[PDB]
């Protein structure tokens, strides 16, 4: 009765279509971010299918600009559209003021676009969660954003199928101000804890950035050293 | 472990078990039914060309019992073979959802044809529904026949009855029970034939009601 | 205190109680059923190979009574074990609402199969509905067999009735009651297997029918 | 004064009246019911270990009567206590409308399970619906037992009956009635537990089904 | 003249007539039911503390006959009073339309609870429907008591039955009819209280189911 | 039948969808406001949860301008969008007239935006309540505003899950014209009364303004002194 | 069912959704107007709900301009939107012509806006009735206006929950050309008769206007004399 | 199931929503028009009904211009809108050509607007019938117009609850070319025959016009002379 | 209940309409693509009809420009529209920048067009999959694109009814850097293995491109050499 249309409140005040969109996100691959000493990092898993697939066109961590990266989970095509929105929206701010002072405003514009898709008939929500990570004038930043357009700022966090496991691990194991190498190590352990019976984890994507610098994407061979 | 309990169930009753049944039904079963139909037909002709006195109330006809016996044994086999198919399907009805139920609807529609076979066609239940008993004769036809003739026997033998129609009724019980086996074999053949078709057209969804070809997601 | 009353209820009957029933059913219960099925098949062979005189009306066959007794004891335990499962789910049906009822529908679907097991398959009620009694034989099979045999024993022993079909009917009550236990054990197997699968696919929503996330709210 | 009439009803059957019943059921009632189930299992063991003769037809077993009496007395109390809860809810069904009926839906949902407790589980009516009587035995257990047993006693005492199954039937009536009590107490426990949960989870809308006042208007 | 004929109907049975019934039910009727409930419990207590011999088959107990007569008179008065309320509503069902039916749905909902009271609770019909007879006892309880007791008396009196359970049954019939009165009075009080609340909450739409002038049109 | 679309009146003249939107608001965290001698204050409870969260952002109390602040309860993304609207609307008025004379008009502009989302099909109401507090040419002001666009002006008031507890407390305990310190103390006490028992208060947000000054947000330290 | 959409006629030619809107109007606080010797007045009962509520505020009686006032009953936010419409519409006439010659044309513009919201899918009616009272080039004027956009001119009238009791009192007690003080007295008495069994009038709002003057809004201690 | 939407034909080719709008029209007060020698008149039943109501305004007979008048029956607010539309449409023609040559064309523009509201989804028909009467280049004219946009020209006709009685009376008694006073008398008689037995006709509205003159409204006293 | 509109999420977070659009794709003729040494090829199973069809006229392989080709499966009319879109979108990019540097961006614009058609009501998804193959400034490229607008880059892949057989065959047989002739042979081999019951592959379409050249379409004669 109350869960067929985005514009319909249930008697308890719930928006069921938006809750169902959050189920699409639970099915995506696991990714996490965490702040460390003068920096922030992102790590993405992903199930590669065939050996006939091209790796490198592999598309999980997406730069928004030199100082800001995102990872997503949920419907992939929805996620690409929101990533294009974020990139163009960051450039509009940069052209207007000459720079992006506070990453939080970028995340809000994206979240506002996703909120609108929970308020107008004729449209479905984006079935996507994002993590944004980078440096602005405040310092290293880490945010998540969900299908409702709800945002939180984090010291560490995760999205996708293994979210709960990863969040639990970091809940017990996370410490602030780790050197980058320790952060990546902890991240990899948190990601591994989320796997079943016997999986071991193939090479994930890793990206980091520290104050005064631009993003670096660890390449295949750098990541191997952590496995 | 719960996955193991399910796999054991499913490995003991596989698509092979239900396919073997349908192969049996398509050949041996349909031929056995036709034989019973002929045996009953011939036994009916014998009774039709007969005059009854109380001599026929003093013996219970062995030819009729045999035909009725052979019918019961057949119904017995079909029922147990129908249970095999129901097992194969029912242990494969998946997690209850409000979505992704197209194969589940296949499972329920074939389960329903099997139940009608078992409940209505074979008359295997101790008491029929308010819908009645649309089959000409059921699984307990022998008992049915014996009780019916037996009643008329005790009336005829005694201080026995002077009623001429009661004597003809002894004959009519014999004739009618053979006719019911002729009608019931025919009705049963249709039903067995409808289930063979239904099973072979639908077996893929019966075994695998949901096909998790996922995609769209991260 | 109301929450303490609820918690005391739910601690007494947990996922462990119902899982234990299911473990038992997947192993010991199904083995016992095949056991009873074999014993009835055996007793039915003996009866088929027998000619009956008034001496068979003079004694109640101990071997049949034992098959029927064993079947009842089994039905009795299955009933009691089914009610443990019903209890576990029923004390966890949540606050009545017009929303957030997907798991609640799982609870009602599984309770329904269990009701079918208890009511239709086991024939445990005093009276069948207008839907009939679709199981070959119910919980009180032994009393059912005794009454039916008792009636015919009276008529044969008296002078005794001289109907030849009545004598055959006495043998037919013995054979049919064995046939019905064979059919019923097959039928009960399928249902017990259906419920094992249903339970283990759905147990999570049976226990926690609502999962009430964080929210879009503050 | 119409409001005073309504206020008088509601003051004499308050949420405390129905809560007291639920407190009584959670503690003493479920324990008494379990007691009767054990008493009947015990009495049942004794009958299974007995050879019956004519002497068993000349006396009615006081131990079985005592169990049946205990069960009837319990059913009586539960029925009366169930009606207290029905009264509490029914005198709070609000003005009939086509809107603002979410709490009204709770009222009817809980009234319906209580009716089921009373009508189906306790078998308190003079005649069962076409859905039959799904409880193994009802409220009028003693009468049902005495009625069934007297019939067989008369036939046995007469010359009394020669039928061997009829003597065995006397014993089976004794055994099955204790069995029916074991099954009915188990079934009633589930129902009593389901009601406790349903009451305690839903009680606020049972008493206050509509929450008034116009915040959008002045 | 048609409006005069309608006016004469409605003046003859007004809100005052149905209100007077409600006032009577809220005071004198509930007290009287409570009086009968007590007398039935007292009579039941006397029977439970009794040993019955064949002398109990030679007199019909005047005390129980009197409790039952008193129950019947009361049911009689409630049925006739319910019929007043029903007249008051039924003669005010307005012109049949496919709109403006909100007060009409109140009328039908109150009528249907009175129907329940009259047909189910009081068991006033000569034949109960497919939904059985859910009340513990109806309007013709005295005749059903005498009919039941009489069959047993005849069996026990001339040489009488030597059945021990038959003698205990005569006592059970006496006890059960008192029990049934205790249960039926409690159930009737619930129904009466429910009707009192429903009437008083809804009486305005019961009398005037459509209201208002047409202000949108000129 | 009558509770599936905002454009549909029930037979009793009710808009059930708007009432269901009010249920979302009741699930939010308790916040309160009260006028004191020459000023007004806000207190916001926050059930802050995980240590992986950055506690120092996504605040319940949001400055609209230097003289006006709001606190919201209900759907968080909706609330953000309404706060963005209020900030821009305040500035539009300042540009037009050079100042904001009466805060009531800003509140009516926000409430009219909410009202419109209860009257046009294709849209759902905002699942939000706000309190506004500030100083204008009339004096210290305190308003609330609900999903229907209904507003009231108050001496003291609350929103969120503990609204009723807080309000019944203030009904008996509130006095006009308390000094700032005594107003905060009473506010803090009002909030504790709404708690679950055995349950404690983990440092609310507090902000205040007095005539002639701009808003001050109480720092994490100054709030503790009141606990 | 013919009662779910505003654009659907019933077989009898009724618009049920419009009839349901007028149920919302029956739940508001009672207000009344009456013409007296060379003038008109308005009185409004206010459902006061708590001592924490600022009572000088969100008045029931709203001036539309110096010569015309309204009082509303029903959905409060809907009514506020209609009062805004009336105010701007009054100003548009005054700009176009220099003055507002006939108040009936203002009321008709308001009623026309309301009639529109009963004819087009995708909108609901306003759940509001208004009384307009003032002086134009014709003399003292009193009109009401309902959710359908139906208007009538009166000598005395009332809206809100006590409408029926007020109107029946005025039907037998009203006289034309009362001096102002006697009109008010009767008005107060009319309002008192609508109150239930030993209830008490908590000082209503009163406003009046006479020929050649602007509106006056009675202050607290002025209304006090009449209670 | 063919009667819920104006854009849905029934299997017999009917538009039930348009027939339901007619039903609204049958509920209004009876009015009539008749042609007489060199003129046309309108009479309207005034169902006045309350002494607190101004018996002066919101009349049934409305001037469209100095030479054309209308009377309506059915939904009142709808009727006002159609009258406003008619008045504006008369002026548009007069500005374009200098005069209004044939009144039929005015009636057709009004009727086309009505017709449009029976063809497009998302609107309901007008629940209104009109009679138009006046003088144009062709002479005295008398038209009616229903919710469907159907028009007919008449010598005499009626609308409202008493339509059927009035028309029966006129089909028997009407005569062409009566002098004014006898036409009015016949019209009054015609209207009395429509009233439920033993119910007295209070003063109707009466208007007439003759070739070479403008309309006149009969004052309250001149009508009485016919009662 | 949840599979009737593209804007409705099922409770598990699925979009059943999008899944049903894939099903149309599965009914199409098998096509495949594979990267070889400095190159990429496409092969398409044609699929027959009568000798009355002009052979070589409604090609399954379509040039997007001289350097990029596509093949499709599913609804043929939808497919044509998407190819026309891809052709115009490539020319737009060439006009803007002078060349098409990275084919992935073209595939993204096509995939975003398809994604839009899964998010807005009043629209159905394209029942089409596509393989794009060509050479850009990065090297030989192969992508697929489904009704959701989901894209992947590959070394080899297939679409249409024989997809799983073809992909299964390639997953064991496929070798990285084959010469054109051997790549083509492997392709036909893989294509044949998807035909059931000794079915005969009539002449498929073939196209290839190698770095520094334009596309070549094999003549019917040149394909036979491989059959």
């Amino acid at each position: 009765a109350y869960d067929r249309a985005i514009t319909v409140f249930s008697p308890d005040g719930r928006l069921f279509q938006v809750e169902y969109a959050r189920e699409a996100v639970k099915k995506g691959s696991t990714a996490l971010g965490m702040k460390f000493a003068n920096g922030v990092l992102l790590i993405s898993d992903k199930k590669v299918r065939s050996r006939l697939i091209e790796q490198n066109s592999i598309e999980k961590i997406q730069l928004i600009d030199d100082y800001v990266a995102a990872v997503t989970s949920g419907l992939v095509a929805d996620a690409r559209v929101l990533v294009d929105f974020a990139r163009i929206s960051a450039q509009q701010e940069k052209v207007t003021y000459g720079s992006l002072v506070n990453i939080e405003n970028l995340v809000k514009r994206v979240a506002d676009q996703m909120q609108q898709y929970t308020q107008y008939g004729g449209v479905r929500p984006y079935g996507v969660s994002l993590i944004f990570a980078g440096i602005d004038q405040i310092g290293p930043r880490l945010f998540d954003c969900d299908p409702a357009g709800t945002i939180n700022e984090y010291k560490a966090t995760a999205i996708g199928s293994g979210k709960d496991a990863v969040v639990s691990f970091l809940e017990r194991e996370y410490k602030e101000n780790l050197p980058e190498k320790e952060a990546v190590t902890l991240g990899i352990k948190a990601l591994k804890s989320s796997l079943e019976e016997g999986e071991e984890l193939k090479a994930p994507e890793i990206a980091s950035i520290t104050v005064g610098n631009k993003y670096r994407i660890y390449d295949q061979e750098e990541v191997k050293k952590f496995l | 472990k719960r996955a193991a309990l399910i796999q054991n169930l499913r490995d003991s009753y596989t698509e092979t078990s239900s396919f073997a049944v349908i192969e049996e039904w398509a050949a041996g079963t349909l031929q056995e039914i036709e034989g019973i139909a002929k045996a009953a037909a011939e036994a009916h002709g014998v009774i039709r060309n007969s005059t009854y006195g109380r001599a026929q109330a003093e013996k219970s006809p062995e030819q009729l019992l045999g035909v009725l016996q052979r019918y019961q044994d057949l119904c017995h086999n079909v029922y147990c073979q129908a249970e095999t198919i129901r097992t194969v399907i029912a242990i494969r009805i998946p997690e209850h959802k409000e979505e992704d139920n197209l194969g589940v609807a296949v499972q329920h529609a074939v389960l329903k044809i099997i139940d009608e076979l078992e409940i209505k066609t074979l008359g295997s239940g101790e008491k029929s529904g308010s819908g009645g008993a649309p089959t000409p004769i059921g699984m307990y036809a022998l008992r049915e026949y014996l009780s019916a003739r037996s009643t008329v026997e005790d009336k005829l033998l005694g201080g026995g009855s002077q009623s001429p129609s009661l004597l003809l009724e002894l004959r009519q019980i014999d004739a009618d029970f053979m006719l019911k086996v002729e009608l019931a074999t025919t009705h049963l053949s249709t039903m067995v034939r409808a289930v063979i078709n239904a099973y072979l057209l639908n077996w893929k969804k019966l075994i695998q009601p949901r096909t998790g070809s996922d995609h769209m997601v991260s």
